[PDB]
């Protein structure tokens, strides 16, 4: 049924955690009410401990398991309750709930629950190996977290397990806390950090989470804990991998409800203990005051304090918790002046004059605080404000009982643990800047501070006295005796909670939303007490499961999120869509009203003056108001602020604004109200300002993203930029800083000065050294740029960041963060931006970032490349990129129109024998083919056909081949493809197409010169890869089998653009030269993808424009739907992980029932992604949806398998393909896919080229990959990406084909631009140049410099140079410009070649090959290689040296380095015959040395590096022989 | 200026300068026709208006070339900002002219400056300034270089373009007195010239190398003989934090103020 909208206002509980859901309470046993004038006073006695059960004893630290016993030292026996549940603690993974009173020592129970998991992973020869598990301890308070990590560290240190607080900003400390286990945090911290995904790299390594003080469910903070646990549970149901959950709570009813919530089996998992189990029995005193007038009340409570304190003035100890900072000492001195007004009565707090150590209190005299007044007498004060160390010095004084009266704050109860014989809580009311008013303090605050009552050791029984308002007197009884219900405040926050779940992708639609809410505490409470939660029993009967209420609920949240633009959700589908605003909102924990306020208020043109106002309008501050009394000070503050507020008068906006400024300007405030307020404002300000920055940056508005990041920094650091950056190093003296600020000497001018010159400015030379340290500690980047135009629309930028600063991890820490953003001409628009992060290891290593930027019609004077530290203030470097000399490429002519033709039947070629190899495959040729046909088949001339991959150009080549077939019986044809994989793929087809049916012999070239020579000339069709056809055919003059070829075919010629392109270029060019000399024409047919500059390629390869067909990517036999998915997570693991769910969804959306291929960045990633596809397949409630046959049919195929997981993944219809799989395994998977048995295959990226099985939908996951050599990720080569995309083609059946490309934020626009447009292609020969000139000089094809220039004119480079001169660093388009350029080129190539002794240059004109060059050319070895050889090999060199010398060879630097191969190769290098001299383990030469020795020692390695070994060996012998020579 | 209150009024004012940006007027008056005609790309104009202030004159130096085969029109392709400070009626900028590589390709066309109150004449301070540049610089051609005065009209901006006449140039070379009415000043000294705004091409900025351009907030740090280098990057706004160090360097505080309110509540990260 259709949902209905409801009001969430009257449906929440105001004054939460003070709620008191029950309106009735109970006595304890001996309790009495005695009412006095103006105040009722209630008394309850101490509880009576339950008598020890029959044969129930405590457990010593002996009789519990061997390992766990460690770290319990100092403690001989277990507490009664600890001893009660230790069994279920260490013997079961069953979830726990304990309810036990404050003081029972609950922690040490949970500790055991940890020591179990710590024990779950253990080894004999090593203990507690720590990369298997991590534990999460959630504690309610900060002080408690701090101190807990403090003591937990000490305790667990015997194991050497590393436990730390999670205070980390996300990015700097993740890789830091990566190595951290058992991490302690506040529920909130865990929630943001999970919303960002900092957790999703941690999880699945988490077997245990502790919820400590889980009764915080009742607090306003409650919804957070509810959000955590709900997520954890709802998640476990998907993953099927479980987690222990250990709840700790104060003793309160609703225990079974919290049990249901934590999925604790009540049978074996539930634990309850009542208030009688408090170790020190508690006598409770509660005095409620009836006085309405506060003026009289502030007397009455004083007097109650006095009488109560004089009651204990004998031998005993009192502790006063005031909720004020200053009143800690205002309460004291009142007691003092009263005791003086008592005529020295109440004094003598000791056993005598000298007795009880009054010299203790007197001799401690001089101290930081006001204590000097109080200490001579019997009492003192404690709190965080006045001192640091003297707090510890007071705590020492209280423990030893030299002070029997101590007045303090709640942070003393929450911090380091000391009790008091009797404690007294004054007033219970506090000031809430969040609520804008005063309110009674929280449940946990009293519970904590009154649970400090009585000592465990020196005490018999404790008492406590709560002085409150009579109206709340009932409430505080329902707590400290278990009357109080624990209820959920979840409804208030429901819209914010829902958003963040959509943001994480954990809820797609309304249904998933109700499913989620079904995991909430509020759900079980709405179930078991509908009467309270707004459900009448009749409509509850009408809907027992609350399906319709949970549908109504969340519908209003959906509407709220839609109205504020966090989500786009239409009522019809019930589906949600996230917006970037929504993500920003979730990530900063900012409410959805604030975020829409920002959406409407924020505009590009905002001044700082206005930025502050917009900040002040944040809905988070809604209750902050301006009080009459403080409007006196606010005015003064208003005139002492730097940023004009004056837009606003006194109203909340002004107060909040002037407050933020006051905090940044570092100003102290007289009023207490304002202080607390300011604190609130500034603490929330970080997240607020940051979400502003993120938004305004995503929009691209340059100026305001500057103003906002700078504000962020100014808040973080508590200073304005106008102050010296040296201040962010707190290590520095204040007077020195102020001194350098005195004289104005711009900061970046400190680098020029040495240690002495620095001190000379401020005339404080003694400081000269130290200052210098800091100046060079301050993060500094220098940056260079290499810019080349790609198309008239886009330029390419290579930014080289070189660290200029000295790294210190006690300052810069593990990582340093920088935004690089390229801004347009006016510094107005941000054309592009990346988050660049330089890790610890890599300071001093220059990082290379490559990115493209657009240019526009009024070509501008320059762009700017800005780089700025995230956290660091006043730390920035700008780099003007000037276009003053830029020469943009010629705009590219329109692609030849696809004519509308009668689709050609196979019946065209009058040859029947030809028709046979087509007709039973497809009835008609596609429009591309039919348009090319007459030209390529019926005519003899050179053609060029570009069409985007998947267009069928192969049979276009086959046309020309058939023509040649008619031409001559013995007619010879050579066919080239740049990819060896693609080559074998062609050979398998053409061998059956020709040799089988047409009897014409078909061959495929190989490594060896001899065998290859013999191969051609016997064959009609010679299939080869550019390198094979370079070495052979360089010598072509002598080999008649090269010259006599009829047809020459270049497939995928656009690949010229990529590396190992020059060799392709050079062989096609050479081919032309041959056809020049042979006097017979040799037809050339070239095939490319869509090429913008196809004209040049054709002109080069000698095609008339009339026979040139260049088609637009929109011309494809089967139309393609391309979608690009941006992910804003830069850290690659997190990104890759967070695109897991979208993969499944991309299938269910775009191609639910049709074949799907998924390409992945890693060899291993293929497994993992097949798994994840299966585990989130369960989620859908739909299992094995991708398997189209029964399990009985797959058995014959599965018998052939080694890999055990592959069996599983295949069993559910997935399966994967990669490097390590046996060719039989691969063939099998391919068979299963194409036959239609399995609907989805995950494949390694490397297999994009050589894969013979196509699909309907293709999903590319994460276009970067990892390179060990520079230790960075690098983008997929574009042609690869286009190939993967072309792998969605199924012309036989589908009317469409689909592709989803999930990539990083940076890389989004690039794909949006270049996947749709035809591609430009440029020559690389200019760079890879020497080898060929050398080889050609050897053949005497270049006899002298002139011949060299002439040779150059036969190339594609020659063509392109004048087309886009700025790319080749040619500065003009002119004649003598190009001429001078080619001249300088052969000049330096021949020089460099002569320097290397590969050639001799005579008269300055002629050239001749020398020994070296001759060798090089003969064996096809890089010239630098054999030069290295030449300076390395000496008279005394032997195999030890020959190993390393042959290893350093250039052809071995193609060997790559994988993820963490620095340890792997070290472990191998340890055990090899020859060690090395301080080897770097990311260097491929070292790796090939080690792999080579490994091969010589016949060591069997992993197949991963074994493949590598085989490749090394392939080319080894040649190199060796060259050494012989 | 009052140096306290005077700073802030104008400071929150200038945050609206970008509003002017889209209402501008250009003097159309009698065209000599033997003269050059200057085209100003609109983008640099916008940005130049946006960095300015409504009291202190800021100035910028014009650099451009004439389009191929069209020698009688000068496209202004670049504005250079140098260390400078203004009065309400004039602008003090240093003796050194811009030297830099991106500039070598173009010729100097003169300068442009903001003019708090609109006057239908070239202020004596200007003709004198210009002549005195020209005296010391042969690089500047009398006939080719101009003064573009950009005045702030209500809610708007409005601009005119002047050339010195030789009478004017001589007077100005000679002139000492910088008052608003010097002896021997004449309307015969200057001439209006033809100028057009354009959206057809984009101009770019050159800006000081180790500092920014705006010295108004440090007058003692500015000198006629001061030297500077340049870079390709845009100007910061007038009241930008950097131009104003003395004000962000106002902190006199003792750290222990932080002792008060030592309740640290954070709980988030």
């Amino acid at each position: 049924a259709p949902r209905q909208v409801l009001d969430l206002e009257d449906l929440v509980f105001t004054q939460g955690s003070h709620f008191m859901a029950n309106k009735r309470c109970q006595l304890p046993d001996g309790s009495f009410r005695r009412q006095r004038k103006g105040y009722e006073e209630v008394h309850v006695p101490a509880l009576k401990p339950k008598p020890f059960g029959s044969e129930e004893q405590l457990l010593p630290v002996e009789k519990l398991p061997k390992y766990a016993q460690a770290g319990f030292e100092g403690f001989k026996t277990l507490n009664r309750i600890q001893s009660k549940l230790y069994r279920a603690a260490l013997e079961t993974d069953e979830n726990l709930l304990l309810c036990a009173p404050t003081g029972a020592g609950k922690t040490n129970v949970a500790l055991m629950c940890m020591l179990r998991e710590i024990g779950k992973h253990i080894n004999m020869d090593g203990t507690i190996n720590v990369d298997d598990f991590k534990i999460i301890y959630i504690a309610p308070m900060r002080s408690l977290v701090q101190e807990m990590v403090g003591s937990f560290g000490k305790r667990l240190a015997t194991y050497g397990i590393t436990v730390a607080e999670l205070t980390g900003d996300h990015q700097l400390c993740k890789e830091e806390i990566s190595a951290t286990q058992i991490i302690v945090c506040t529920p909130e911290k865990w929630d943001i950090i999970t919303r960002k995904g900092g957790e999703r790299t941690y999880t699945q390594l988490v077997r245990l989470i502790i919820l400590d003080e889980i009764h915080l469910l009742h607090d306003d903070r409650g919804p957070v804990l509810e959000a955590l646990v709900a997520r954890a549970i709802r998640n476990i149901e998907m993953t099927q991998e479980d987690v222990r959950l250990i709840g700790l709570s104060a003793t309160l009813p609703n225990y079974e409800d919290v049990a249901t919530f934590l999925r604790v089996d009540p049978a074996k998992g539930l634990f309850y203990f009542d208030n009688s189990f408090r170790p020190v029995p508690l006598e409770q005193t509660y005095v409620g005051i009836t006085e309405k007038k506060a003026i009289k009340r502030f007397q009455i409570m004083n007097e109650i304090v006095y009488e109560k304190i004089m009651e204990h003035a004998g031998k005993n100890q009192v502790l006063v918790f005031v909720h004020s900072r200053k009143e800690t000492g205002k309460t004291a001195r009142a007691i003092r002046d009263m005791c003086l007004e008592k005529d020295t009565l109440g004094l003598f707090l000791r056993e005598g004059s000298a007795s009880t150590e009054v010299l203790r209190t007197e001799a401690e005299q001089c101290k930081n605080l006001e204590l000097k007044d109080l200490l001579p007498y019997g009492f003192a004060i404690h709190h965080a404000g006045m001192t640091r160390v003297d707090r510890t010095l007071v705590e020492d004084l209280f423990a030893d009982k030299h002070i029997q009266v101590l007045v303090s704050t709640a942070t003393l109860a929450w911090g380091v643990n000391l009790p008091a014989h009797t404690v007294i809580i004054k007033g219970t009311q506090v000031y809430s800047p969040e609520k804008g008013r005063w309110t009674e303090l929280g449940a946990l605050d009293i519970l904590q501070m009154l649970g400090r009552a009585g000592r465990p050791q020196y005490d018999t029984k404790g008492e406590g006295i709560l002085i409150t308002s009579h109206g709340e007197l009932q409430y505080y009884l329902s707590l400290l005796n278990q009357q109080l219900p624990i209820e959920s405040q979840m409804v208030s926050k429901l819209p914010d909670m829902l958003n963040a779940e959509i943001v994480l992708g954990n809820v797609q639609n309304a249904k998933d939303a109700v499913n989620w809410l079904g995991y909430a505490y509020l759900y079980i409470r709405m179930l078991r007490s509908p009467t309270l939660y707004g459900i009448s029993h009749d409509d509850l009967k009408g809907d027992p499961l609350l399906d319709q209420r949970r549908l109504d609920l969340v519908h209003t949240a959906a509407l709220m999120l839609d109205k504020n633009n966090l989500v786009k959700y239409d009522k019809k589908t019930g589906n949600f869509q996230v917006t970037e605003l929504g993500r920003i909102a979730s990530h900063y924990y900012i409410t959805n009203d604030t975020v829409q306020t920002y959406n409407q208020l924020l505009k590009p043109t905002l001044s700082e003056i206005e930025l502050f106002r917009v900040f002040s309008l944040s809905s988070e501050f809604k209750n902050i108001t301006v009080r009459e009394e403080e409007k006196l000070e606010l005015q003064k503050l208003l005139e002492r602020v730097p940023i004009p507020v004056k837009e606003s008068i006194e109203e909340p906006s002004a107060k909040i604004n002037v407050l933020l400024q006051a905090f940044i300007s570092q100003l102290k405030l007289e009023g207490f109200a304002l202080m607390a307020d300011m604190v609130y404002v500034t603490q929330s300000a970080g997240r607020l300002m940051r979400a502003i920055f993120e938004i305004v940056l995503n929009r691209g508005w340059a100026q305001l993203t500057d103003k906002t990041l700078n504000l962020c920094k100014m808040i973080d650091k508590r200073m304005w930029q106008s102050m010296c950056p040296l201040r962010q190093f707190r290590k520095l003296p204040e007077e020195v800083v102020k001194k350098i600020e005195k004289k104005n000497f711009p900061f970046e001018r400190l680098y020029d000065l040495n240690h002495n010159e620095i001190g000379e400015l401020i005339r404080m030379p003694k400081m000269g050294k130290t200052i210098h340290k800091y100046v060079h500690l301050f993060p500094k980047l220098e940056l260079s740029v290499h810019l080349q135009p790609i198309t008239r629309s886009t330029l390419k930028v290579e930014l080289t960041i070189t660290p200029d600063f000295q790294w210190d991890e006690k300052v810069h820490g593990s990582s340093e963060a920088f935004w690089i953003l390229v801004e347009d001409v006016d510094s107005e628009v941000i054309l592009h931006h990346e988050y660049f992060l330089l890790k610890a290891k890599y300071a001093q290593d220059e990082h290379l970032i490559t990115f493209f930027v657009p240019v526009f019609e009024p070509l501008p004077p320059q762009y700017f490349i800005r780089v700025v530290s995230d956290r660091w203030l006043s730390c920035e470097t700008q780099l003007p990129v000037s276009f003053r000399h830029l020469i943009l490429p010629e705009k590219y002519p329109p692609p030849t129109e696809l004519l509308d033709l009668q689709p050609l039947p196979v019946s065209a070629l009058r040859n029947s024998a030809f028709e046979s190899l087509y007709q039973d495959k497809f009835p008609f040729f596609n429009p591309i083919q039919t348009q090319v046909f007459n030209t390529v088949y019926n005519s003899d001339d050179n053609v060029f056909v570009g069409a985007p991959t998947g267009s069928g150009k192969t049979i276009c080549a086959e046309f020309a081949i058939l023509r040649m077939l008619l031409q001559s019986s013995e007619g010879r044809c050579v066919y080239i493809t740049p990819m060896e994989a693609l080559a074998e793929q062609v050979y398998m087809d053409w061998y059956e197409k020709f040799q089988d049916r047409l009897n014409k012999k078909v061959v495929l070239l190989t490594g060896e010169t001899s065998t290859d020579l013999k191969l051609l000339g016997k064959g009609n069709i010679i299939i080869s890869t550019p390198e094979k056809w370079d070495i052979l055919s360089r010598r072509w003059k002598q080999r008649k089998n090269v010259q006599n070829i009829n047809l020459f075919v270049v497939d995928e010629v656009h690949l010229i653009g990529g590396e190992n392109g020059p060799v392709l270029e050079v062989i096609c060019s050479r081919m032309r030269y041959i056809s020049s000399q042979i006097e017979r024409p040799i037809r050339i047919v070239a095939l490319s993808s869509s090429l913008s500059n196809a004209k040049d390629v054709a002109h080069w390869l000698g095609c008339s424009a009339t026979s040139t067909f260049n088609f637009h990517p929109n011309v494809r036999p089967v139309p393609l739907e391309l979608h690009i998915q941006g992910f804003n997570i830069s850290h690659t693991q997190t990104r890759l992980l967070s695109m897991a769910k979208p993969v499944y969804h991309a299938i269910t959306k775009h191609s639910p029932k049709k074949p799907v291929i998924v390409f992945v960045p890693s060899r291993k990633q293929t497994r993992l992604t097949a798994i994840d596809i299966l585990t989130t397949c369960a989620a859908d409630i739909q299992r094995q949806r991708f398997l189209h046959c029964t399990e009985k049919d797959l058995i014959p195929y599965l018998e052939k398998l080694s890999d055990s997981t592959l069996k599983e993944t295949l069993l559910n219809g997935v399966g994967y393909l990669h490097e390590g799989l046996s060719p039989m395994e691969r063939r099998l998977v391919e068979q299963l896919f194409s036959s239609g048995a399995i609907q989805v295959v995950v494949a390694s990226r490397s297999l994009c080229w050589g894969m013979n099985v196509a699909a309907h939908l293709v999903i590319i996951m994460d276009t970067q990959y990892y390179n060990g050599k520079i230790h960075a990720y690098v983008d997929y080569p574009i042609y690869d990406v286009l190939q993967m995309v072309g792998h969605a083609n199924r012309p036989l059946q589908d009317d469409e084909g689909r592709c989803v490309i999930m990539c990083q934020g940076s890389k989004k626009d690039f794909f949006k631009k270049f996947l749709y447009e035809p591609l430009p292609v440029e020559s690389h020969l200019d760079h890879c140049m020497h080898d060929h000139f050398n080889a050609e000089i050897v053949t005497k094809t270049i006899e002298n410099k002139q011949d060299a220039v002439d040779y150059l004119t036969w190339t594609f480079l020659y063509r392109r140079m004048t087309q886009n001169p700025n790319y080749y660093n040619l500065q003009g388009i002119s004649h003598r410009h190009l001429s001078d350029h080619l001249s300088e080129l052969v000049e330096q190539t021949l020089s460099d070649l002569e320097q290397s002794k590969c050639i001799s240059i005579e008269d300055e004109m002629d050239v001749a090959p020398l020994n070296l060059g001759m060798i090089a050319a003969y064996y096809y070895i890089n010239y630098t290689t054999i030069e290295l050889f030449s300076m390395s090999l000496n008279a005394k060199t032997k195999v030890r040296g020959l190993i390393e010398i042959i290893s350093n060879a250039a052809e071995y630097e193609n060997i790559p380095i994988r993820h963490h191969e620095d340890n792997l190769l070290r472990q191998l290098a340890q055990k090899v015959p020859h060690k090395l001299n301080n080897p770097k383990f990311n260097d491929p030469h070292v790796k090939t040395n080690l792999l080579l020795q490994a091969h010589l020692s016949r060591m069997q390695l992993s197949a991963e590096l074994q493949s590598d070994t085989e490749e090394i060996l392939s080319k080894a012998i040649r190199l060796i022989q060259a050494c012989v020579d | 200026f009052s140096s306290k209150t005077e700073w802030r009024v104008r400071a929150i004012s200038a945050a609206n300068l970008h509003l002017r940006t889209n209402h501008i007027y250009v003097s159309s008056d009698d065209i000599k026709e033997t003269g050059y005609t200057y085209i100003l790309p609109k983008n640099v104009l916008k940005k130049f208006i946006c960095i300015s202030d409504l009291r202190a004159q800021i100035a910028g130096y014009l650099y451009g070339v004439s389009p191929p085969d069209n020698p009688q029109v000068k496209e202004i392709r670049c504005i250079v900002m140098v260390p400078q400070w203004g009065t309400h009626q004039t602008v003090h900028l240093p003796g050194q002219l811009p030297q830099h590589e991106y500039l070598k390709e173009m010729e100097p066309l003169g300068w442009i400056h903001t003019q708090p109150n609109e006057s239908p004449q070239l202020s004596p301070q200007d003709v004198t300034t210009h002549a005195k540049i020209m005296a010391d610089n042969p690089s500047w051609d009398g006939e080719k270089t101009i003064i573009i005065t950009c005045s702030f009209t209500p809610g708007s901006c409005t601009l005119t373009a002047y050339k010195l006449t030789p009478s004017g140039y001589e007077w100005g070379r000679q002139n000492t007195d910088k008052g608003n009415n010097p002896k021997g000043y004449l309307p015969s000294h200057y001439e209006r010239v033809q100028m057009l705004l354009s959206d057809r091409f984009l101009g770019f900025f050159m800006v000081p190398a180790q500092s920014s351009w705006n010295y108004n907030f440090m007058g003692v740090r500015h000198d006629p003989n001061m030297k500077y280098e340049l870079q390709l990057a845009n100007p910061k706004e007038f009241y930008h934090e950097v131009h104003r160090p003395s004000h962000f360097l106002n902190f006199a505080l003792l750290q222990e103020g932080e002792v008060y309110s030592a309740d640290r509540e954070d709980l988030y990260a």
